[PDB]
């Protein structure tokens, strides 16, 4: 079991980052590639096979390419902490960056940065034999992530088809921004992932700050604590295929079970309990009040709120010492309360997912070590209400054809914004039929 | 071999490699790949100096 | 003589037969790695039902594992008891069916299945005399359902005389695991009603519920269940693996419980099932087996018998014990509470004795009640699967498979017929 | 007893000659290679590496 | 239990240039057996002495290649030398006259 | 004889008695196929051979001979991995 | 009293016949020097059949190699168990013909056959009555095909009536090494279908399967398989070497295999084959061994017999065994399995047992299939082979040399002909005549 993560834009790396300090911690590898001279062998080695390769003797490299094209992020990178552990190839990197530009970094650069990057995921995947599927790490706001990204999965999709890719994407929050013309790179990301990704999961960076500045108390966090617990969520996910558990839930159930619709998929996700080192010691954490505690938009990794929508399916990985029987009496409760509402489509809106192996702590992280965790990926309507609250104000820049002229300077034209703008509005349509 | 035959089909430094399936799947010899890339840093100085 | 040769398909197939090979060679004596220790001689001489004899008192269990994940292999063979089967029995896939009927029953089966069945040919072909196949397997999940209803269709159509039973774990509403349940349930079921001879119906709803209220448990992990379940398939099988003054085999309780050849769901109920801290404060004795059993609260399933009417009903008891008691026992339950009898069938009751108990115990019990009940689940499991594909929910991952939507339709009829059939013999 | 269900925690049959977890040593027979969890046991990893050609196996 | 340990054999040199030069020459390398050489342990002077050495409790074997021992013959086992019951004591009737 | 300059040859002898302590290994130079009429050339013997049944434990003997006609002969007992070491003309050395 | 000569030809046949020489050397008890040292007075009374007493318990093989390259003789020489063969039997030539089937027939056979014939009338008059010439080589390469057959030509034009095995492997399109393997092989196929008395078809990509399979070795190499095909030998001739209960020469078992006398390509299988790991697991009973040996996934050649019908079938046996339980086993296999069995032929199998086991077990048995599915390999090799000739590729390396294009539609006849053969006796009716 085999699964290759790759990572597109200037985010893309810097989750990157995060995912692989989390994932050489959890496996005991230091960070200059291989473990301690201490360490025995024994039972649950080769718990790092589905991340890492081993060469030569004593040496894993993971299954990453890290790709960018300003060759500052990667360069910091090369001169990092990490500089002997990701190979020197995988980390590809440009020459000149796509700079807010979906067109640029679509047709002017993408056209030759995709064909190495891709020549470098074939001879990854035929080094691996049991590929579960790709992962993708992207912000949509940039001009790399999209542009390219939106190449990237197009001949992806071409080269592979049926394999499952995974899309954490990383939309542009409504009213704390970074940029001006993320709408239009949004909208001209979105037409893509539609019918390329299999699964897409929501990550929105107001939401996160809120969590960061309510839970863990951070009145002033960076980036860096933003990545961290993003990939505690990515972790948590992928936990079943890593270790042993009582019922765990593999990367290829969540097309199955929370897909219900070709042309949807986009699940809101959610961590809990997101706590602090002296909270922790404070009050007691069990089951029925971390399953409480993962259904509040308080807590949500997306800045929407599903009391406005309705639930279509839900997904809950359990981490730590959990047995079935009270997550079972927990999602009872759930199902029974009336604060929130199931779709009329599922009377079995859920999928649990147990796994013993407690999530790890990282030195520089703030949670501390704690017993048990849930991260849930559902699915409502309240995408459908961003997505029109993106393009309202996507429709506000293309009255008045601000910023027009670049894009058409690149080489494109008029035609595929109207064409975005439509289907934005067809799948508009489609969330709003699907929720009646 | 279908040409010349010098060592034994049977040569137990032979068969313990060829047995040893990691070694035949991957195979350093890690000294001597510290000694070469001494050896390229070393070259890469030398260069230097002389143009210094 | 007479041969069982098992089958499991599926994750939790898998963990029920692990429990079950467990008590199984717990009864005959035979220790984790491999070797007969037993004292008595009555264990030596029926072991040819579960064992074959390889070297130097060295039995290997006649079961076929069969799932399409690793993870549930090495957990087989981690645990105690791992190291006894055979790795040839070990029919395994590779890709992973996931929650998916139709990877489960078209594109992944083409080219396990035949794998499958020489296993089990080589498996029957092996003893001389089959008496009936086995299969543990599940209701919710792809590759124990799909499969596991793909191999009864081979398996009935290449042995057709031989028996069958099948252990069906069905999911309830209340204790949902996965979504996809009733498209799963449904057309396995489907299948179910025309291929396998008798079938016992669990669901994990009940199972949680005797662990709590019965055995009074904290923590009800997987493995008590497991423990539930294998203490039935023994008590079930033990007729055979030991000599009794009033036997029945798994044909003699077929007839005897079939009256119509699609009314083959059984429900199940196993005492006695007392908690550690009452277990010196009861006595040992009929009434106070048949008060256990025939209690409603006791079901393995999701179906309260006293909503209906008890068409058929069996008890298999262990135990030196007397059968005037026995009898005179089960006369008295069938004439107190003779509204839930049925009225054109006197005698609803059949009664076996066998007088060798499971360890530890001296005396105990199984349930086997063919009951109208049953069709409360069905129409539970229905309902839902309507609601789902009146405007297609979920419906490409099949459709997109090979499936048409005519199976579905047929899947639904097929269930509205059998629970309509099932309503006019109430 | 509860028994792990499911995926992960690769053991003796997923276990081969060729991966990226499966030590040093020689091995004819790949049932005999695939319970090094069992016979090795607990040994520093530095000693795999320094006994390259030896047996230490079932 | 490697299977060079079982490796029982005689091996020689493989291909090599033509000898192009006899024993008889001084820088043609050749095998001298005397001196005796290192002999093991006290009281070994001699060659009969070495034989008894041997021949005390010491000795030794080449060992059976083959795992088993060789089953006897169906016909040898089936046919061994064997000898008839014995008859037992006849009854006599006095004849009467 | 006649077998090229740089050869090897190795066997595998046991013990005949039950319940031997030594093995006495004898190297000899001739054709006769009676011991006692070919030449003696070194003798040496495997010590505490672990007590076994007749022909159970195993003695590994291989004789090398290089391009200068120098020959060593090494005696490998398998189980408690004894090995001597005889060369012609110097000293038994044990390992 | 019966005699074997053996003939090997090529690298693989070189190598196979090294092998096969260690494996009988070992059975019979004598030292890689040569000399006797064995147990039991069984093995000295039938070690006519392959040796001859040189001086004092010397026995040389009666064998023969044939090749063009010195490597693999002295291959041979290295080895262990390699100097028995007596020198004069080393008849060799040095060029080498280097996959060229043309240059194995026409060019370096012409006049290195008449030495091999010289050496091999030889070892055949040094006995006193031939049971048969056993011939191992293969199918793909030239200096064993090529000069393999053409003394299979000459031998078979000297002495007519004495038996003649040929063991070939052929070539199979998953594991193909060379790129004229079609090339050779059907010539060499028509060659065979005149001459040889019987060919026992192996594969390696039906050997390589079985080692990863039944054997669950790690690294599967030649040695392996050249055992595997060594002791399929063994078990083949086992029943003149040792005394049985019921024996079977070669003749006899060609004459019980053979119905008509151009269907005598047989697929061969060997038992017990087990893992170290998974050995504790299995039974050791007469079922557990016919069970694996009428298995699909052991047949040694890429031919599935379930594929087609067989048209006879030998079982031969080594340990002592109960002939009730083996003639009932048979029983029950041709009796169960009724379709795979022709109809116009009843008891459509011959057995054999004998007294002596090969080395490690007790017991062990040997599978002679005569089926109808070899056609497959024929049409899978004759398809490349005329997909080749539809643009006279690679033909100059023959055309240059003397042969024609003529060469080439008879092979293309005989093959396609062979097979129609093999169709038509499958697909033939139960009883009725004209
Ligand atoms: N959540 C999260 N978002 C980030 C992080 N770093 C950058 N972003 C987002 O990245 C988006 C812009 O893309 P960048 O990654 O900055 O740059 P890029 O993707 O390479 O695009 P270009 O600058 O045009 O090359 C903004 O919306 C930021 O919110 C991060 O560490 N965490
Ligand atoms: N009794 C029992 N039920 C189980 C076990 N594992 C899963 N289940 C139930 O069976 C259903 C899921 O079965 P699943 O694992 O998907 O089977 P598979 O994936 O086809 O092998 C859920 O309703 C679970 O509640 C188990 O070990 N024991
Ligand atoms: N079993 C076995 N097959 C071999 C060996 N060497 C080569 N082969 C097979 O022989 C075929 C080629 O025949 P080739 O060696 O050219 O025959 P030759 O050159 O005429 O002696 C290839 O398909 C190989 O797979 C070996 O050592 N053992
Ligand atoms: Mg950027």
């Amino acid at each position: 079991r085999e699964v290759i993560s790759i990572h597109i834009g200037q985010a893309g790396i810097q989750v990157g980052n995060a995912c692989w300090e989390l994932y050489c911690l959890e496996h005991g590898i230091q960070p200059d590639g291989q473990m301690p001279s201490d360490k025995t062998i024994g039972g649950g080695d080769d718990a790092f096979n589905t991340f890492f390769s081993e060469t030569g003797a004593g040496k894993h490299v993971p299954r990453c390419i890290f790709l960018d094209l300003e060759p500052t992020v990667v360069d910091e990178v090369r001169t990092g902490t990490y500089r002997q552990l990701f190979h020197p190839e995988q980390l590809i990197s440009g020459k000149e960056d796509a700079a807010n530009n979906f067109a640029r970094g679509h047709y002017t650069i993408g056209k030759e940065i995709v064909d190495l990057a891709l020549d470098r995921i074939r001879k990854l995947a035929d080094n691996c034999t049991g590929l579960q599927g790709f992962l993708v790490f992207n912000a949509v706001g940039g001009g790399t992530g999209s542009g390219l990204g939106s190449l990237l999965l197009e001949r992806l999709s071409v080269d592979y088809g049926k394999k499952s890719k995974l899309g954490f994407t990383v939309y542009p929050s409504p009213q704390v921004s970074t940029a001006v013309v993320e709408p239009y790179n949004s909208v001209l990301s979105t037409h893509s992932l539609l019918e390329h990704t299999d699964v897409a999961v929501m990550l929105d960076n107001e939401a996160i700050y809120d969590i960061c500045r309510r839970s863990l108390d951070i009145e002033r966090p960076t980036y860096t604590n933003l990545n961290r617990l993003i990939a505690q969520v990515i972790s948590s996910l992928t936990a079943s295929l890593r270790f042993d558990g009582a019922l765990n839930v593999d990367i290829t159930e969540f097309q199955t079970n929370l897909v219900p619709y070709p042309r949807i998929h986009f699940m809101l996700s959610s961590y809990a309990p997101i706590i602090s080192a002296e909270k922790a010691y404070h009050e007691q954490l069990s089951v029925a009040e971390i399953t409480n505690a993962a259904f509040e938009p308080a807590s949500m990794m997306v800045k929407c709120d599903p009391r406005h929508g309705k639930y279509m399916a839900c997904c809950l990985m359990y981490r730590g010492d959990v047995v079935p029987k009270d997550v079972n009496a927990s999602v009872a409760t759930i199902k029974t309360k009336r604060t929130i509402q199931f779709v009329d489509w599922c009377p079995t809106g859920f999928k649990c997912g147990i796994n013993y192996q407690p999530p790890t702590v990282v030195p520089g992280g703030d949670l501390a070590k704690v017993q048990r965790a849930v991260c849930m990926i559902s699915n409502s309507t309240a995408i459908g209400e961003i997505f029109s609250r993106l393009d309202h104000k996507f429709d506000l820049m293309y009255a008045k054809r601000a910023f027009v002229h670049w894009y058409v300077g690149e080489g494109m034209e008029e035609g595929e914004f109207s064409e975005a703008r439509e289907d934005l509005a067809a799948l508009e349509k489609d969330f709003e039929e699907v929720g009646a | 071999g279908r040409l010349v035959a010098q060592v034994p089909n049977e040569d137990p430094e032979r068969l313990k490699r060829v047995l040893d399936a990691k070694w035949r799947t991957i195979g350093v010899d890690k000294e001597t790949l510290e000694l070469q890339a001494q050896e390229k840093k070393d070259r890469e100085q030398a260069e230097k100096d002389r143009d210094e | 003589m007479r041969e069982i040769v098992h089958i499991q398909g599926g994750q939790c197939g898998n963990q029920i037969g692990a429990k079950f090979w467990e008590v199984v060679s717990d009864e005959h004596g035979i220790d984790p790695t491999g070797t007969y220790h037993g004292d008595s001689d009555l264990q030596l001489e029926r072991i040819n039902v579960y064992f074959n004899e390889a070297t130097g008192g060295r039995y290997v269990p006649r079961a076929i594992l069969m799932d399409l994940e690793p993870g549930t292999m090495d957990s087989v063979r981690s645990g105690p008891y791992g190291q006894i089967f055979r790795p040839d029995n070990f029919v395994f896939g590779q890709t992973g069916a996931g929650n998916n009927w139709a990877k489960g029953h078209y594109t992944e089966g083409a080219e396990l299945i035949d794998s499958v069945l020489d296993v089990v040919r080589k498996e029957a072909e092996s003893c001389d005399c089959l008496q009936g196949f086995q299969v543990c397997h599940s209701l919710g999940g792809g590759t124990g359902s799909g499969m596991g209803t793909l191999l009864i269709s081979k398996i009935r159509e290449e042995y057709p005389d031989r028996m069958m039973l099948t252990f069906s774990v069905v999911p309830s509403p209340k204790v949902s695991d996965t979504v996809v349940e009733p498209y799963n349930a449904t057309l396995s079921v489907h299948q179910l009603v025309e291929n396998a001879d008798e079938c016992m119906v669990l669901d994990n709803e009940a199972l949680y519920d005797i662990c709590f209220r019965t055995l009074k448990l904290t923590t009800p992990t997987f493995g008590d269940l497991n423990h539930l379940i294998s203490a039935v398939m023994s008590g079930i099988t033990c007729c055979l693996r030991f000599p009794g003054q009033l036997n029945a085999d798994l044909r003699k309780l077929a007839v005897n419980l079939i009256p119509f050849p699609r009314l083959h769901f059984f429900m199940v109920g196993f005492t006695p099932l007392t908690s550690r801290g009452s277990q010196q404060y009861r006595a040992l004795t009929v009434p106070e087996l048949t008060q256990q059993m025939w209690d409603a609260k006791n079901m393995m399933c999701a179906a309260d018998p006293r909503h209906g009417r008890y068409l058929t009903a069996s008890a298999l008891f262990r135990g030196r014990m007397s059968t005037k008691e026995v009898d005179e026992q089960m006369l008295n339950v069938q004439n107190k509470n003779s509204s839930y009898f049925v009225e054109w069938i006197p005698n609803n009751v059949k009664s076996s004795v066998c007088d060798i108990p499971p360890k530890g115990l001296k005396m105990s019990a199984t349930f086997i009640g063919n009951s109208t009940a049953i069709q409360e689940m069905f129409k539970r499991v229905s309902e839902q699967f309507t609601a789902m594909f009146r405007r297609k929910a979920f419906l490409h991952w099949y459709t997109g498979e090979g499936m048409d939507e005519m199976e579905f339709t047929e899947a639904e009829s097929n269930m509205n017929d059998l629970v309509s059939e099932y309503q006019q013999y109430q | 007893t509860t028994v792990a269900g499911g995926k992960g925690a690769r053991g003796e049959i997923t276990r081969r000659p060729g991966e990226s977890g499966n030590p040093y040593g020689v091995s004819v027979f790949v049932d005999e290679y695939g319970k090094w969890g069992s016979a090795i046991q607990g040994m520093p990893l530095t000693e795999t590496r320094a006994r390259m050609q030896t047996k230490y196996f079932p | 239990m490697l299977p060079t340990d079982t490796m029982k054999g005689t091996f020689a040199p493989g291909t090599t240039k033509r000898k192009t030069v006899n024993m008889y020459d001084t820088q043609s390398s050749t095998f001298q057996p005397r001196p005796e050489g290192p002999f093991e342990a006290e009281h070994i002077t001699d060659q009969p002495a070495a034989h008894e050495h041997f021949d005390t409790t010491r000795e030794i074997k080449l060992k059976d290649p083959k795992g088993m021992d060789l089953p006897a013959t169906s016909y040898v086992e089936h046919y061994p030398p064997k000898t008839a019951l014995l008859p037992g004591e006849p009854l006599e009737l006095a004849l009467g006259g | 004889r006649t077998l090229d300059s740089p050869c090897s040859a190795r066997q595998v002898f046991t013990t005949v008695h039950d319940n031997q302590e030594q093995a006495c290994i004898l190297i000899l130079y001739g054709d006769d196929p009676v011991a006692s009429n070919n030449t003696l050339l070194g003798q040496f013997d495997i010590v505490n051979i672990p007590p076994a049944p007749k022909d159970v434990p195993r003695i590994e003997v291989t004789f090398h001979l290089s391009r200068d006609m120098f020959l060593t002969v090494e005696a490998r007992d398998l189980d408690t991995a004894r090995h001597k070491r005889w060369l012609q003309r110097g000293d038994i050395v044990v390992l």
